Formats: structure tokens, C-alpha cells, sequence
């Protein structure tokens, strides 16, 4: 019999997953991305910390403690609106494609 | 009939296609993968585990001297220590002072935990790829049997032979040397059974778990017993297999790209999502009905009532028809803009039905075919408010999905007025060339 970690508090932002972790033993948290590059992180959590992970449209999978792994995907919500004045069209495509509209303008 | 196409390499998303035999009613075909296992060919060179050095009882011929032969043993050690004068219980061992002999030999062997936990060293080589497909067509229910992913071998599922084509990528997540310890596999190099650096991985190498030949170099050095007691001391470096268990990095099933899940018993790398898979299915001729016994629609008008950007089935559209007769006939959208949730619809004489779809476009300009008749649908969509969800996308994001009508207006204003500015310079250049020529003659 091995210990089970407390459940994290998950909070969602635009292409960002925030995990509030409050362990009572040194606990392993490993994530990877489901794209062409894994970009893997691995760390032992001893004190109550928060970690922000960037989730793209391909996905992200995080394992915390002895829990089964969970997979999350990010939608295309954005911040601006595409229809309207030119100070709103430029802002909307910058939050969606941050590099393409920099060299596209 | 025979229908050949190409499907994406994704597991939970069905591939819907509408076969078109002219003169017969179309048959809705649905192919859905369940597994995708990349199975390389491995051979086991050697295993490794923690050692256990056993010490035989030393001889004490303690008036004179003794010598040893070279017994065949892994990391065998001999020494002779002169003038020890030991002290057992009940007085000293022998009378002869200041000239004695103790051998104290030693020998290294594998432990009894080597049957339970050990690390297997494999060399891989590219092998078969196979998958399990769930299929249906027409009125036939879902029947599934696994196929081989190569463009040669046909498999009979139901009454239809499916030939799953080769994968477009030769990517496999295993390097040429892997270590399988317990539940997870690694990507680690071997010393290849000849060498062992005594502290890293090949301190103890054995070809099989029950094998009789052992390789062992643990730097076993004997030491002189002190102060007149009978015991055999030694010094040696610790086991590198116990050190490898501390320093091993992340396993291959935690750093694999494309979301591969690594299983063990044939050493699969299951459910990767890379490339595309061509298909070729031969459909029986008894699944086609004549077109005189099926509905045929005309006067189709498509209106989209609600559309949402999200990759959940939030798109709804209702169309209006007037069929020739009542019955069932399938629907399909052949373009890559939107996928359709429904397979078939029930018709009447001059009614209307609704279907749910899913698109990644702001303005979906897709068309769909119902009852071998096409109709174009158009509309506008709004972004969703949820930021992170736990299901994959049903659609496919294109390059021009995110461009709206106002962004197309600003591009055409920019492109149109730039070329109109530069043509007016070319027109006015050719105008003054004519009036300068007309001045002379």
C-alpha cells in the first residue's frame, strides 16, 4: 500500500494550466506535451507551491503522485474580436498567433 | 466495389466516407482505429542485478605456509598473510609464534533477488506495425478484427477485405539499445558483455537469469586480518545496478513524443499519433441497392442556426428538401471544413431535418451531400469561453481558418491599393512617352 496525494486545485487561463499542489510528503510531478516534441519536466514537490504549465492545441499530460495521468487540451478562445476596428483586429490575432502577425505586419 | 482513400493516424476519431457507385445508392462507410502498436524485434543479450560476495572458510595451517591454485570463479581472489597468531574462544589457536598462514579467499556471485528484480538489456531492430480497426458500412453493425499495417496483407472483417496501407513516417521511439527494468523501459547504452566498468551498469553480467557463466569485476581486493582474530575482510566498490536505480532518469514512457504509451510483453509502443494511413476497402456487391428503391432529394436550402468555434459538437444547421419518396439516406460533407455527427437521416415528402456539425472556421463555406445531391452551407461562428478541456479536437485546423471577413477586407484594401498605386505610375510613364514622340513626328 502506497500513499495517495491530495488532489490539486486546477485553474484555467488562456493556454495555461495552473496547479495548486499541497503535499505532505515529497511527491513527484512529471508532465509532457503530446506534440512532436515532448518537452518534459520532472520535479519533487516538498512544500506547497504553484506551477504554471503552457498547454498548446496539441495537448499536455501531467502525472501527480500515484494518481493516474490526466490529459488536457487548449481551445481557441482568445481575447479580442476579429470583427471591428483595426485596434481590435490586430489585438485578436496577436493573442492567437503571437509571432506570425509580428512579421506579418 | 472498391474505395481507396487516406485516413489520419488518430485513434478516437472515426473516419467517415461515402462510397459512390453510379446507378446504386451510396453507402456510408465508417472506419475507426482502436490500437496502433509499433512492435520492434528484440534479442536479449544479458541481464544484470546486485551481486552477493560469498567468503569460504579460511584455512589456518599455522606452522608453515600454504599456496592456492587458480579456481575458475568470477572475480576470484587469493592471498596469503604470514604471521597472524589468531585468538579463538578458549585460548590461542596454535603454539607457533610469529610465523603463521591465513588464506582468506573470496568469490563473487549473484544474489537471490536476481530472480525477482533485474534489468534486461535488449538490442532493437525495426519490425512489424499492426493495429485494430472497428468498422461498419450501411446496415452492417460494428465488427472489429486487428490488421497488419503494411500495404500487402488483406484482412477479412465482416464480408469486406481491408488493406491498411503503410505509415507515412518511419518514426519509432526506441533507440538501438534499451533497458527493461520492471514496468518501464529506458534508452541506455551497454558495455556489450565484454567490458564492465565496475561501478556503472555492467559490474555483473549474465546471459540468462539461470545461466552458469558470469561476468564480474567489482574491484574485489582482500585485506589483512588484524589483532589476532579469524575473519576475512575485503574492500570493493558498490554495485552499479544499485547506483543505476538511483540515478536513472525519466523512463521512455514519460518522455515519448506524440503521446506514445509504452507497453511491455511484446514491447509495444502503443497509440502514437504521427503521419497518415492510406486505406483500401473492397465492399461486397450485395450491400448496394438500386437507386429506384431509395429517396432522391431536390430543392435543397441550407441555413445555419448556431455555430461555435469549439471542438465539441456545437454546430447546428437545418436544411429543407422535397424528396421523391420516404425512406432513409445518408449525409456526408466531403470537404475538410466541418465533420458531421449524424450518419443518416429519415426523410418524407417536402419536410426539413437538422444535423449537428463541428468546424474550426470562423465562416464555414463547406458543402454536404445528401441523397447524392449537394448543397452549400454558409454562416458565421463565435469563439468559446472555456479555456482548457479534456477531449481532443474533432475537426482539423487549416491555415485560413482564423481569417474573418473584416480581415479579408483589410488585406484586399492593402493589396488592391498598392497595385493600383504602382500601375498608375506605369500608366503615366507610358502616357508621356507618347506625347514626347508625338512632338517630333
Amino acid at each position: 500500500i502506497a500513499t495517495l496525494a491530495p488532489e490539486p486545485l486546477v485553474e484555467h487561463k488562456h493556454r495555461t494550466l495552473i496547479l495548486h499542489l499541497h503535499p505532505d510528503h515529497p511527491t513527484l510531478l512529471t508532465t509532457r506535451s503530446l506534440g512532436s516534441d515532448a518537452n518534459p519536466t520532472r520535479q519533487w514537490i516538498e512544500r506547497p507551491t504553484t506551477v504554471n504549465f503552457t498547454v498548446t492545441g496539441e495537448g499536455l499530460e501531467y502525472t501527480w503522485g500515484n494518481h493516474p495521468p490526466k490529459r488536457v487540451w487548449a481551445q481557441e478562445s482568445g481575447e479580442g474580436n476579429p470583427h471591428g476596428w483595426p485596434h481590435e483586429v490586430v489585438v485578436y490575432y496577436y493573442n492567437r498567433y503571437p509571432l506570425t502577425t509580428i512579421i506579418g505586419l | 466495389y472498391e474505395h481507396t482513400a487516406v485516413m489520419p493516424n488518430k485513434v478516437g476519431i472515426p473516419y467517415k466516407a461515402l462510397v459512390e457507385r453510379p446507378g446504386y445508392a451510396p453507402v456510408h462507410l465508417q472506419i475507426q482505429l482502436v490500437n496502433t502498436r509499433i512492435i520492434p524485434s528484440t534479442n536479449l543479450e544479458y541481464i544484470t542485478c546486485k551481486y552477493k560476495t560469498k567468503v569460504p572458510s579460511p584455512v589456518v595451517k599455522c606452522c608453515g605456509a600454504t599456496q592456492c591454485t587458480s579456481k575458475p570463479h568470477p572475480d576470484y581472489q587469493c592471498q596469503v598473510f604470514s604471521g597472524v597468531y589468531p585468538f579463538m574462544w578458549g585460548g590461542a589457536y596454535c603454539f607457533c609464534d610469529t610465523e603463521n598462514t591465513q588464506m582468506s579467499e573470496a568469490y563473487v556471485e549473484r544474489s537471490e533477488e536476481c530472480s525477482i528484480d533485474h534489468a534486461k538489456a535488449y538490442k532493437v531492430h525495426t519490425g512489424t506495425v499492426q493495429a485494430m480497426v472497428n468498422i461498419t458500412y450501411g446496415s452492417v453493425s460494428w465488427r472489429s478484427a486487428d490488421v497488419y499495417v503494411n500495404g500487402e496483407t488483406p484482412a477479412k472483417i465482416g464480408d469486406a477485405k481491408l488493406i491498411i496501407g503503410p505509415l507515412s513516417s518511419a518514426w519509432s521511439p526506441f533507440d538501438n539499445k534499451v533497458v527493461v527494468y520492471g514496468h518501464e523501459v529506458y534508452n541506455y547504452d551497454f558495455p556489450e558483455y565484454g567490458t564492465g566498468k565496475a561501478g556503472s551498469f555492467g559490474d555483473l553480467q549474465s546471459r540468462t537469469s539461470t545461466s552458469n557463466d558470469l561476468y564480474a569485476n567489482t574491484n574485489l581486493k582482500l585485506q589483512r586480518p588484524q589483532a589476532g582474530i579469524v575473519h576475512t575482510p575485503f574492500t570493493q566498490v558498490p554495485s552499479g545496478f544499485e547506483r543505476w536505480k538511483k540515478d536513472k532518469g525519466a523512463p521512455l514512457n514519460d518522455v515519448a513524443p506524440f503521446g506514445c504509451s509504452i507497453a511491455l510483453e511484446p514491447l509495444r509502443a502503443e497509440n502514437c499519433a504521427v503521419g497518415s494511413i492510406p486505406i483500401s476497402i473492397d465492399i461486397p456487391d450485395a450491400a448496394f441497392t438500386r437507386i429506384s428503391e431509395t429517396p432522391t432529394v431536390s430543392d435543397l436550402e441550407c441555413k445555419i442556426t448556431e455555430c461555435t468555434y469549439a471542438f465539441d459538437f456545437g454546430g447546428i444547421a437545418t436544411v429543407a428538401y422535397k424528396s421523391s419518396k420516404a425512406g432513409n439516406c445518408p449525409i456526408h460533407s466531403p470537404s475538410g471544413v466541418a465533420v458531421i455527427k449524424e450518419n443518416d437521416v429519415t426523410l418524407a415528402e417536402s419536410g426539413s431535418f437538422t444535423f449537428h456539425f463541428s468546424t474550426a472556421n470562423i465562416h464555414p463555406a463547406f458543402k454536404l451531400q445528401v441523397c447524392t445531391s449537394a448543397v452549400t452551407c454558409k454562416g458565421d461562428c463565435k469563439p468559446p469561453k472555456d479555456h482548457i478541456v479534456d477531449y481532443p479536437a474533432q475537426h482539423t485546423e487549416s491555415f485560413t481558418s482564423a481569417i474573418s471577413a473584416t480581415a479579408w477586407s483589410w488585406i484586399k484594401v492593402l493589396v488592391g491599393g498598392t497595385s493600383a498605386f504602382i500601375v498608375l505610375g506605369l500608366i503615366a510613364t507610358a502616357v508621356v512617352a507618347l506625347v514626347l514622340f508625338f512632338h517630333r513626328h
